[PDB]
Parts: structure tokens; sequence; C-alpha cells
RNA sequence: AAUGGCUGAAAGCCUCUCAAGCCAGAAUUUCGUCUAGAUGAAUACUUUGUCUUUUUCUUGUUACUUUAGUACAAUUGAAAAUUAUAUACGUUGUAUUUAUUAUCUCGUGUAUUACUCUAUCAAAAGGGUAGUGAAUACUGAGUUAACAAAAUUUAAAGCAUAA
RNA sequence: UGUCGGCUCUUCCUAUCCAUUUCAAGCAGAAUUGAAAAAAGGUAUGAUUGUUCACCAUUUAAUAGGGAACGUGAGCUGGGU
RNA sequence: AUAAACAUACUUUGAAUCGGCCAAGUCUGGUAAGCAGGACUGGCGAUGCGGGAUGAACCGAACGUCGAGAUAAAGUGCCAAAAAGAAACAUAACGAGUACCACAAAAGGUAUUCAUUCAUAUUGACAAUAGGCACCUAUCGAAUGAAUGAGUCCUGAAAAUGGAUGGCAUUAUAAUUUCUUAACUGAUACUCGACCGUU
């Protein structure tokens, strides 16, 4: 049976646009390709609006006590309470999300150290197992 | 020794169902997928080396090269137009150009 | 698409300088509002531009364009055989929003293009007022689905390389 | 139109288990094991637990569900669903095919080989040609009286071919078929218990 | 810089003419293409209406000169060397040079079943199609129109799947002993100022 | 405008085109399907056509109104002296048909053998095998042999005795022989080379291969006529006689 | 193929399916058989063992002859299958060309290798065993660079001998 | 641009005459009639007429209908025009 | 009102020509014709260039020699320069695919999508089962039945050398209908600049 499911409370991740990479809460389903997201904007920033499916992914959490058409105050209560970004950051995406972050600030010197420093340590392991 | 180019396709000239110019080149740099990556390559320096087996008894260079500038983008895929000191060759069409990093603006 | 509100009135013997024509037209642009509400005047009150003064050509917004709400379209449009009187239902958050939808579903599923749709009214109905049979089954509290064959998605065309190493697969998504 | 979701399931009694490995289910029970493959590129099979009754409690399951598709696709629920119940009833109570001989004036023996895997129709209508007629993998015919043999297998797909197997090779040819009223027929399908 | 490298395309579960448009795009750009498994590829239509397209190929041929005619190689991979040569400039220089580069091969022969393949999200079945939709795989069409070595080609992939099968348990069992033989060195002291400074960048 | 009146067509389009061979020797194109639960045989020979006879025969089928003093038959008689088997070569099933892998040769072979390797022998060296003979013994070729023996077994599937015939045996001039490839159609491929090793440098006569009442294909080149008319290549009707410019062509 | 059937929904029943899945059924289609046939493969002898061109001898080919020129072993390239893919994760977001810290010298042993070479068993293998070299990690220290130069990738003349 | 027919020969269409596989009948059998798949095979001998056409006497499983510059004159004949 | 001084009004001498053809939100004769003949206009003739694959007339636009730029008709899976996204009725078929254009009709379908009207839908409508084909009872519990209209699909749909959405090919399209994005490609036409000639 399919674990992720598009209903109402559901917690996806936007994937382009201006807010690509940010996570947002689904409010509202209009039909079976567009839905309302209200990842909330004093939160995540992402702004009450109607986008496609195929420019979400689902993730594993869904915030509890969540219907449709839910106010931002009392939406905001609730993605707050169930700790959604606490749990995010700790996933297979949230790591992904903020290598790319984190990668992306390097500088020639940085790209440097670490294509020296991870080619030593490789080699040395290859190593270690006889 | 080192690289500093990025290999660039010449794909063809300028050209029409039925017509051509081949006073611009288009090309394709590796790892330009949409016009929005060009701004960075528009004035950069391009340049189509080739080999020419020549005789010892002459003096020409057997290494000679043609040297232009890439000038502005072509479609949404991340194409270029390039204007070189001479027309590229015909029997250079899909062989690889380098594109280097200076003129810098860094 | 948007919205338009005109008014006009007729200066000239047949009509009275005092009754205001009011409208709200959905025009790609204030060009074409004014074009059909003129059209509207003269096949049904023998109005002419020659003969009148446009008063007020504003623009209309949506007040809430972040509320779902579910509208119901009443058009009269022209087939081979003659003339029909049709009722959509359709769910969006703006006006101006559905009537694109009504227009790109009209020119799909009964081949009628652009010029042969006049939109009597348009209104907002109910949450079980909605008698589409596809449309009907996503006005619950308690719809779900998993949407599965997804295509993997693309940050941007940046990334778009023609040829990828490694196998492709598909998303339970 | 569409169908947002098309649910059906089927019960498992007791005595049968049931393993789904990507859409091939195999069935055991107490008269054997019956495999079989439903290729179909739009189903999920999956053994749950779901109430069925009215006021009863909760039972073992295995449930097929079909979402967002159109009427030519959300037919196969029922039919995918209909198959595993004659796989789960195969195995439980197998089924029978009481099969007729009828003839006017020439009268037919059935040989029926000795491990019943194969028959044998011979002077059918006063011919010298004789109707061999294998069976399936899984099919027993036996005689049960005079003009009359059953046939006995787990598979209701297999055992009901091989019955129209028989029948198809003892047809009149060339004659008014409304008079000559010849050949092995069907008199009822049925389960051994 | 000449690029002598091949591009390995592995053509399971794509489509006949999805990949030739961009193989063939891509061979007038002086890249060199072996297609591998040109016999794994799906075309629209049942082997039923596939049949019919194939009888109406078969009878374009010369009438007067038989051996002048059309000939139709039943081979798959002869089929796409058509579909692909079918999207290339015709009789010219050009043209030649940039089919010179392409190979299928059934199977997967001595140099090309351990090099890198790749795949083509325009072209795969799993994107341009409807589930729903039922397709042909082009070395079962191969034997309906008399393609006589499917049988060699399906006992020759058997033998390569159990080659690499062992294959890849072996070198499982090799990096999992270096990536746990890695952690160890990444926890020591002594390595702890470059593990400093791969934390910093999230390497490590 | 259709024809008159519709008549099969003269010829038959299964043999165009009509290309004289270059040798003698006809290479049978195929061979009996392949059974592995017998033992392994020779599954063909090599015979020179000596003339026809005809034969009074006894009739044994029943049902049938033939006279009991015996039909009248012609007979052809194909002399086969026996054939020595000079080696075997072992074949492999690939996407592009069967592709020999070795061929494994015996120590001696016959000058007549030799000769199939030269146009002019009278001023060759016949030097032939000379290399393969003299060091035959060698510890190097005998493990060289054994690799072939070894890999016939393991990536082959075919297995053919290249057996000659012996031009002292007949009244051809001829003397270089003839050399055919007979399939060994039996058991598996172990024992097959174990079959094919045994009958290095051995003789077989005919009675080995072909049994008593036995039909069997022949295949062979037919006799030579040259450049021929419309008349006799394909049947045609002549033409009338008042017909100018010649009467024996298509019109 | 036409057609007759099996199970079976849609449409609780019915139904051969303008549904998924099967069977039987032609002077039919494809294998199998026959004829012509391209790129080819195996073996025998003559050779050659980094490579070419212009001449040139011969009925013709190959080896062969002369004057050159050029490189000299040692990190490249593989899970398979499925996609409504058991469960969990969605591991996000740049395929080839294109991922080596300038060269050289002195340094101790150990360990590693789809690395090279030698011997052996095997083998139409990114094979096993033994030995040796190369590179790398433990892991250093020291010299030099300024102006010049850092290109083979193909040339020219012969016929003594052997097949 | 050699203007009818016939002779010789090859090929193509199916709107099928026969043979093969099927369904229906006011199909008991036999003989038939209507229709589907299917163009790979076969579809004649003569009196009269230049005749295409026609009408007769037979034989045959059937003696189907047409195209290819109203196929085919540096292929024939010259009976007609 | 607008435009007009290389405007306006001409005078003299004279060449060639009066076989025309095409398009049409036109007409007459004709069953009809790439047939015959007319009213108004625009074209080919006398005309190249970009597009429709190829085409005297169709669409854009009319040409001194060039450089650079936005454009026109129309296109953006490959041949072929140039697109990404959105929704639907299509597609189990030589079905669909660039007007003039190189073809298809009447009619039929419990094939499919949408809409309108009417009746039954509850504590119980239909189908099924059991009891006394219609009728009534219980379980079964949610849509059921009827008519009509508009799109798409299938049948209707048979000709002679082998072949033509241009070809390869596509099939929740790379087809069709409509959209969105300060997207793109491109003529000898437009803008700027340089030079040659006429006025």
């Amino acid at each position: 049976v399919f674990s992720r499911f598009v209903e109402v409370g559901r917690v996806v991740l936007m994937k382009t646009g201006p807010f690509a990479s940010k996570l947002a809460v689904i409010v509202e389903i209009l039909d079976h390709n567009r839905v309302l997201v209200d990842g909330p904007q004093a939160i995540t920033g992402v702004p009450r609006q109607v986008v496609n499916l195929n420019t979400i992914s689902l993730t594993s959490f869904v915030v509890n006590k969540v219907t449709r058409g839910m106010t931002h105050k009392k939406l905001c209560l609730r993605f707050t309470q169930d700790a959604i970004i606490k749990r995010f950051n700790k996933t297979a995406t949230g790591k992904a999300i903020e290598k790319r972050i984190l990668r992306e600030k390097m500088t020639d010197f940085d790209k440097f150290q670490v294509s020296i420093i991870n080619r030593k340590i490789n080699a040395a392991a290859k190593i270690a197992v006889s | 020794k080192c690289r500093l180019h990025v290999n660039a396709v010449f794909m063809g000239f300028q050209r029409a169902q039925r017509n051509q110019y081949p006073n611009v080149a288009l090309l394709q740099i590796s790892g330009v997928n949409t016009k929005e990556d060009t701004p960075f390559y528009i004035g950069k320096r391009v340049a189509y080396v080739y080999k020419v087996n020549v005789k010892k008894g002459s003096n020409k260079p057997a290494i000679r090269a043609i040297f232009g500038k890439i000038v502005a983008p072509h479609g949404n895929h991340g194409v270029v137009k390039a204007r070189f000191l001479h027309n590229l060759p015909p029997k250079a069409m899909g062989q690889n150009l380098k594109v280097f990093l200076y003129p810098s603006n860094i | 698409m948007k919205e338009y509100y005109i008014t006009a009135r007729c200066t000239d013997k047949a009509h009275n300088p005092n009754e205001i024509f009011r409208s709200r037209v959905f025009a790609p642009n204030y060009v074409v509002a004014k074009s059909k509400f003129w059209m509207m005047l003269k096949k049904q009150h023998k109005v002419k531009k020659i003969n009148a003064e446009l008063l007020q050509c504003q623009p209309i917004f949506e007040k809430n364009p972040t509320v779902v709400k579910n509208y119901q379209i009443f058009l009269r449009y022209v087939s081979a055989g003659g003339i029909h009187n049709i009722t959509k239902q359709y769910r969006d958050v703006t006006r101006v929003g559905a009537v694109r939808q009504m227009y790109n579903d009209l020119a799909s599923q009964y081949r009628t293009r652009q010029d042969k749709i006049q939109l009597i009214s348009i209104t907002t109905v109910g949450d079980k007022a909605v008698k589409n049979p596809v449309l009907h089954q996503f006005v619950g509290h308690h719809v779900k689905f998993p949407m599965v064959h997804c295509k993997p998605v693309i940050a941007s065309k940046r990334f778009n390389l023609p040829i990828k190493a490694g196998k492709l697969t598909t998303k339970l998504c | 139109p569409r169908l947002l979701k098309k649910t059906e399931h089927v019960v498992i009694p007791e005595g049968v288990n049931i393993e789904i490995n990507r859409k091939n289910i195999k069935v055991t029970g107490p008269r054997g094991s019956l495999t079989r493959e439903f290729q179909h590129p739009k189903v999920d099979i999956y053994a749950s637990k779901l109430v069925v009754k009215k006021e009863g409690p909760k039972e073992n399951v295995v449930v097929i569900d079909m979402w967002y598709g159109n009427r030519r696709d959300s037919a196969v629920v029922r039919t995918i669903a209909s198959h595993i119940k004659n796989m789960i009833t195969g195995v439980t109570k197998g089924y029978q095919y009481k099969m007729r001989v009828v003839y006017a004036h020439f009268p037919v023996t059935l040989v029926i080989a000795d491990d019943g895997k194969s028959i044998q129709v011979q002077n059918f209508l006063g011919e010298k040609r004789t109707r061999h007629i294998e069976m399936y993998d899984g099919v027993v015919v036996k005689k049960l009286g005079k003009d009359e043999i059953c046939l006995e297998g787990n598979d209701v797909e297999k055992v009901s071919q091989s019955a129209a197997n028989i029948h198809a090779a003892n047809l009149v040819r060339n004659k008014d078929i409304r008079q000559f009223l010849d050949g092995v027929y069907v008199s009822e399908k049925c389960l051994i218990e | 810089s000449t690029n002598n490298k091949v591009t390995v395309i592995d053509c399971h579960g794509h489509v006949l003419g999805r990949v030739a448009s961009v193989v063939a795009k891509h061979l007038l750009l002086g890249q060199k293409f072996v297609l591998v498994r040109c016999e794994d590829l799906q075309v629209c239509g049942t082997l039923k209406m596939r049949l019919v397209q194939w009888e109406l190929y078969q009878r374009k041929r010369v009438n007067t000169n038989p051996t002048r005619g059309a000939f139709h190689h039943r081979s798959p991979a002869d089929m796409v060397r058509k579909a692909v040569r079918g999207m290339l400039p015709k009789n010219n220089y050009r043209g030649k040079l940039a089919l010179k580069n392409l190979k299928c091969f059934e199977g997967c022969p001595a140099p090309y079943d351990k090099m890198k393949k790749s795949s083509i999200p325009e072209a795969a079945a799993i994107y341009s199609f409807n589930p729903t939709r039922k397709r042909t795989l082009l070395g079962e069409l191969g034997t309906a129109v008399g393609w006589k070595y499917a049988d060699v080609v399906a006992k020759n992939e058997a033998e390569r799947k159990e080659r690499a099968a062992k294959w890849y348990a072996a070198k499982q069992l090799k990096q999992k002993a270096v990536a746990e033989a890695k952690e160890k060195i990444l926890a020591d002291e002594k390595y702890k100022a470059k593990v400093a400074i791969l934390k910093k960048f999230g390497y490590a | 405008s259709h024809r008159k009146f519709e008549a099969p067509r003269h010829g038959s389009l299964a043999f165009h085109p009509r290309k004289r061979v270059h040798k003698v020797r006809a290479t049978v194109s195929a061979f009996p399907k392949d059974n592995a639960a017998e033992k392994p045989h020779l599954t063909g020979f090599l015979g020179f056509k000596a003339g026809m006879t005809h034969v009074i025969r006894e009739v044994k089928r029943t049902n049938t109104k033939l006279p009991k003093d015996g039909v009248l038959e012609p007979v052809t008689i194909i002399e086969t002296p026996p054939m020595v088997v000079a080696g075997f070569v072992g074949y492999k099933k690939t996407t592009t048909g069967l592709k020999p892998i070795t061929a494994v040769f015996a120590e001696h072979i016959a000058d007549e053998f030799k000769r199939r390797y030269t146009k002019k022998w009278y001023k060759n060296t016949k030097n032939q095998f000379a290399v393969h003979t003299e060091k035959y013994n060698d510890v190097k070729a005998k493990s060289k042999r054994e690799r072939q023996i070894r890999l016939i077994k393991n990536r082959c599937d075919v297995v053919r005795v290249i057996a000659h015939t012996q031009m002292a045996l007949v009244p051809l001039k001829q003397k270089k022989a003839e050399v055919m490839e007979i399939q060994i159609n039996g058991g598996s491929i172990a024992e097959k080379v174990d079959f094919a090793v045994s009958l290095l440098e051995k003789q077989i006569s005919v009675n080995s291969v072909f049994g008593t009442d036995e039909c069997i294909d022949v295949c062979s080149v037919t006799k030579g006529h040259g450049y021929n008319g419309v008349i006799k290549r394909f049947g045609v009707r002549h033409l009338p006689r008042k017909t100018h410019r010649g009467l024996r062509k298509v019109a």
C-alpha cells in the first residue's frame, strides 16, 4: 500500500520556482492536478498559492488537526507544534538540502583542500583492508 | 599541465532552412543547458585549434589556431554565436573548440 | 483573461440620456472589453458607438484570491446543428481564473472556438451543488489520493542534461 | 468517467495462505497450490484486514485498488478480484465439469487413459479418424457413468478450457447442426465437495 | 580536444524512435555512440498491429528487380540503424561520417559489457507512455518477421547476468570494508585536523 | 489489357539467378536436425557417379496392383571407396551464425590432402603440414592440442569431421582428394569430441553411415550445357513459321 | 486472419473482450528445406613483431633493400530487475570530452592494487598461485624555475634473395 | 508518339469462378443459395466471323471479371481499316 | 477635412499591343469539368526573394553592392536554424497531423465524454437470491431507469509498377482544440551605417 498520500495537511517540498527547496503544507485539493499550498509564509516564506502537482514532492510528515481552508494563524500553530522543521532536517532530503547550500559557498581554495584531503583519506581506507 | 578551457562543439553556421551565413558560427559550450547561463560567456575568447601535417622542409607551424569571440545567445538551450577572424571551415563541423576564461570580468 | 466594469449612456432621440448600461466583461485586455460591450448594446438596444459615450471602464480584481470557490458558469455556444445553453462547474480561486478553464474545456470537449461562446452569468455554488461527476469527488474534506508514476522533478533547465548516466526511475513520489 | 478510487477485495478462509510478490499471487490450500501472474500495470494488490459485515468483526482480506483511471481500466478490479476468489475456491473445493455425450445412431466410446491425463473419442458419427484431445497440467478426466464423464482439477481456467477442448473437437461439419445434435456437451459446472 | 571515448547506451526500457532522435542529433556533434541491447527497445503497438506495419514495409520492393529494391533487415540491431539513418543527412559526407560512429549489438560483446552505461530521459518508456498502452519489444517482433538469432542472445544474456551477479557481490564486500575502514580513520585523533576541515564543508 | 488466356509461367523463379558453380563438388547447405538422445554418428558421405542400370524388383507393398513378376526401375551406381578422416572442427552458435572455433588435425596427412592447399603442385615445395607434423610430439604442441580439445567441449555446439577421399581407388585422373565436412549428430558435445578423436586417421566405410533401405538426399552439380536459348532454358512456345527474324524466342 | 469457444468485468445479472488474460482454427505467416549471395570465421605454409610515404622489381602479391624520422610497461569505463517498483528512504540540483599538488633528489619498512612484467595451472575469464617492478597512504626534508625552447601523429630512393 | 484484331510472354487489381478455412437458410441427405478470411495456385478444345463482341458443340474442380500509352509492329502477321 | 512645386496643364513625334491566363464570402449555359462565357478588383504574363516538401498565379513581401540589428508569413523531436510549461476530448488504428491541396457521403453502434429534461431515488430504487413471466415479502444497501442534443471513435471504405502527414519517427505525443511565459528562430521587405549610379 502506498505510504505518502496527497491529502489535507500533507507536508510537501517545492522543487522549482523562486521557492525551490522550501517546505509547504497542503490545505486544499482543487482537483487531481492543482493543490493549494500554504507552507507558513511567516515560517518558511511560501505564500498561500495554488501550485501544480508536477512541481512539488511528497514527504513523510502530516500536520495533525489541519482542515481544508485553514487560516494562516491556526496553521502556523499546528506547524510549529509538530516541530516539522526539526524532524525534516534529519531526513535524507534535509541533509541533501543543507549540503547543496553548504557546497555552494565554496571558493577555489575551499575545493582545493577537500580534493587533496579526501583523496588522501580515501587512499588510506583502501590500505586498511587486506 | 592544466585545463583552462571548456570544450564547445562547432554545430554549424547561422542558417535557415535553405540558406547559410558563415559569418556567425554556432557553438554548444559544455555544461550550459539554458540561455540564462550564457551571460557569463558573452565576450569570452574562443579558439579553433587544429593540427596540420606539415613537412620538415617547411617552416609553417604544425599547430594553427583561429580565434573569435562569443557575442550573443542563440535560442533557449544555451547556444551561442561566435565571430572569428576567419570563417570556420565546414570540415570542422562537430569538432571541439576551446572556450577560454579571458577577457576576465571577475 | 481580465474582468472589467464598463458603463455607458446613449445620447440621441431614441434613448434618454439618463439610462446607464453597466456590464462585467471578461476580456484579454481592455480594448476587447469595450468591443464586447458595444456589440451587446448594438444587438440588444440599437445603441451604436457613434451615438453613445463611455463613462467608466475599470478593471475588477478578486477580493480574496486565496479562497477556493466552486463556480457555475452559465453560457450559450453555437454548434453545427444549432445554439445550446450549457452550465458548467469549476473549482478555482479567481473569477477570471475559472473563465479561462471554461474556454479551454469548451475548445477541447466541444471543439468550439472562442468566437462562439457567450457568457451569460457566473456565480458561486456550495460544496454539494457540484454535479460534475469528476469534480464531485474532490469537494469533500476527507479526500486523499496517492499521486503515483511521478516523473522526477528537475529544479530548472540548468541541470537538464540530454543524456544521463545510470538507470532512470519513476517515483512513488 | 474517471473514478478517483475503485476498491474490491476477496476474503481469505482460514485454510488458505496468500502471499503476494509484485502482482504475483500464490495461493496454497488443503487441495494444493495455485499460482498466477496478474500483469496489469495499474493495479496494486496487498493483503490487509477490513471489516466486511455491517455488524461483524475484522477479517483477513486481499485488497485490490485502482486509483484515478478511465472506465476501460476500472473494469479490471472486479476481474482480478474474481480470479483470486476462484483461486481460493479451487484449492479449497475443487471444480468439476460434468460432461455428457449425445448421439443419434452411432455409439461413441470414450477411452480414458490409465492416468487420466488423456482421453480418446472413437466412432463419432461413424467416423474412422480418432480424436485424442490431451489435457492441461492439473486436470483429470474420469468416467462418471454411461455416456457421461467429469473433469477434475484445481484451476477453473484450466478445467473449463479442457472441458471446452473436448467439445470443440467433436463438431458436426457441413451438416445441419439443428438436426445432427451430436458431440460431447457440458451438463453443469459444480464443485467436487 | 578529441573525444575518443564511446557513450554506451543501454537500450533497455526505451523507445525506438525517441532514442534515435537524441542519438542522431548527437552523432552529428562528433560523438561516438554504441547502443547495446538494441532488441529491448519498445515500440507503441501490439504484436498484431506491429506485424501489419511490417507487412506494409515488406511490400515496398522494386518490381522489375527485387535485388535492387528496398532491403528489409529483420534484426533489431538493424531495425535501429535504419531508424537512426532516417534522421541523418542523406547522400553527403556529413551524414556518412556521422553514421560510422554508431553500433548496435544484440547482446553485450566483450568490450562493451564493462563500460559505463548512459540513459536518455527523453526516450524512456516510463516518461513518454501511458502505462496501460501495450508495447512490443524489438526482439519479440524480430522472431515474428524471421530473425533467427533470438535464442542465442537470450542464452548469452543469461550467462552474462550470472557473471555480473557474482562480481557485484564480490565488490560489495570490498566496498563495505573500505567504507567501515574509512569511518575508523575519520574518527582517529591523529586525523582530527583534516576531519575538522571536511566537517566544515559538509563532506564528512 | 489482360492476357486473353491464362497459362502457368515458364520456368521457376526459385532458382533465379541461374549462375553456374565454380567448384565441381557441391557443398551441402544443411544437415539433419540434431537429436541429443542417440549415439553420435556420421550424417554424410561422398561418392563418384559411375552410371545407371535397371533392376527388376519384386514388389513387397500391399494393396497395390503392380505385377507379381516384378516392376522395372532405373538405378544409379555411386562408387564410394572408404574415406580417411584427417581432423575435426568445432562450431559455436553466435549472433552471426555458426563460427568455427578450431580445427584439430591428425599427425599424418596423405599427399592427396596436401594437394588441396596449392594450385601448381609440381612446382610447389610440398611443405604443407610440415611444421605440424615434425613438431607434433613436442610438449608445447601437445599442451596446445589439449587446449583445443578442451575449448570445443566448453564453447562449441557443432562438431564436424574433415574427411577426405582416396583418389588411388578410382579410375579418375584427378589425384588431389575431395574434402567434405561431415557433422556428428548424436549425444552431448563431450562425447562428440571423444568420438571425433577416436576417428583420426581411421578410414570410414559407407555402410557405417548409411543403412539398408534408407532414404537419403543427394546434392551435386548438373550436367553442363553452355549458352542456351529461351526454348531450352525456360520451355517457352516456339513462334509460327511465318515469323520474321527468327522463331525460337519470347516475342 | 475470418470464425467458434474459456474465464471474466464494465453494468451485483448477462456477455468470446468497441476491456485486461487464454484456446482451437486456412491453398495463410514465420521457422525448418532449396537456389544466388555481402561483411566474414577456422586451418595449412611463407613471413613479420612501433609506425608511414614516395620511388621501385614482378604477370602480380608478400616478405625483402637504402637513407631517414618517431614512441619506449606499469591509477582509463560493468550490479541485475522493476517502475501500482515487498517495508523504510526519495537519498535533492550538471552525462562523455573533463576530476592526479610543477619537476627533480634523498629518505625506513609495512600495506593496497579491475596496475606492468616473468614462471605455472587454466581460460573463447576485467581467472587462481608464486616472484618482481610502478604508483599511492603512513609522511618528511631539500634543489631548480625568471629571458629561449617545449609536437611524433610521415618522409624520400631500390629489386639481390625466398615463398 | 506507327493508327484494329490475333499469336508469344511477364506482371498487377479483387468487385472470387475453383480449390482451402468459416457463418446463415424456408439447410433432413444430396444438390444448392447469401455472406466473411484469403489474390500463394489454376482457370481449356473447336465450327462461323478480320472482328472486340456474339452464338453454338464439347471437356473440366472452374472453364471469373479487368489494367499495364484501349500492355505488347527496330517481337511477328497484314485478315480489317 | 486630408494630401499635393521635380505640383499642375499640356504640345509634338512615335514604338510595341489588342491569341491572354489565374483567384474569388460573384454570375449565366451545363449532370459536371483543370469546360464555355461575363460585372468589380488584385495578380501571372513582364517577377526574382522567405514560407506552403516539389507548383505562373496561394501567404509575406517586390530586388543597386554590403555590415549589423530588430521583424513578416510561418515554425521550434531528427533531417532543420529555433520552446518550456498547463488542461482536455483523441490514439489497441497505414487514426491524427501545415489553408488553396490534391478527396469521401447517406446511414448504423448498450463505443466514449459533456449537457438538458423526466421518473424512481429510504429506511429502503434497480440487478441477484429465496418464498407466495407480472405482482407482493426479506437480505442485499446508493445511485437507478428513460429520452434528446453536442464533440471524439468504429463500421460504412473495392483497382490495377512499390510508396508517400515530405521522409524518419510519435502515441497521459513528437497528433488534435485552446492557452501561459518582456521565450525563441527568420526574407533581397523595415531601421542605422558605408560605397556606386539617377533625379
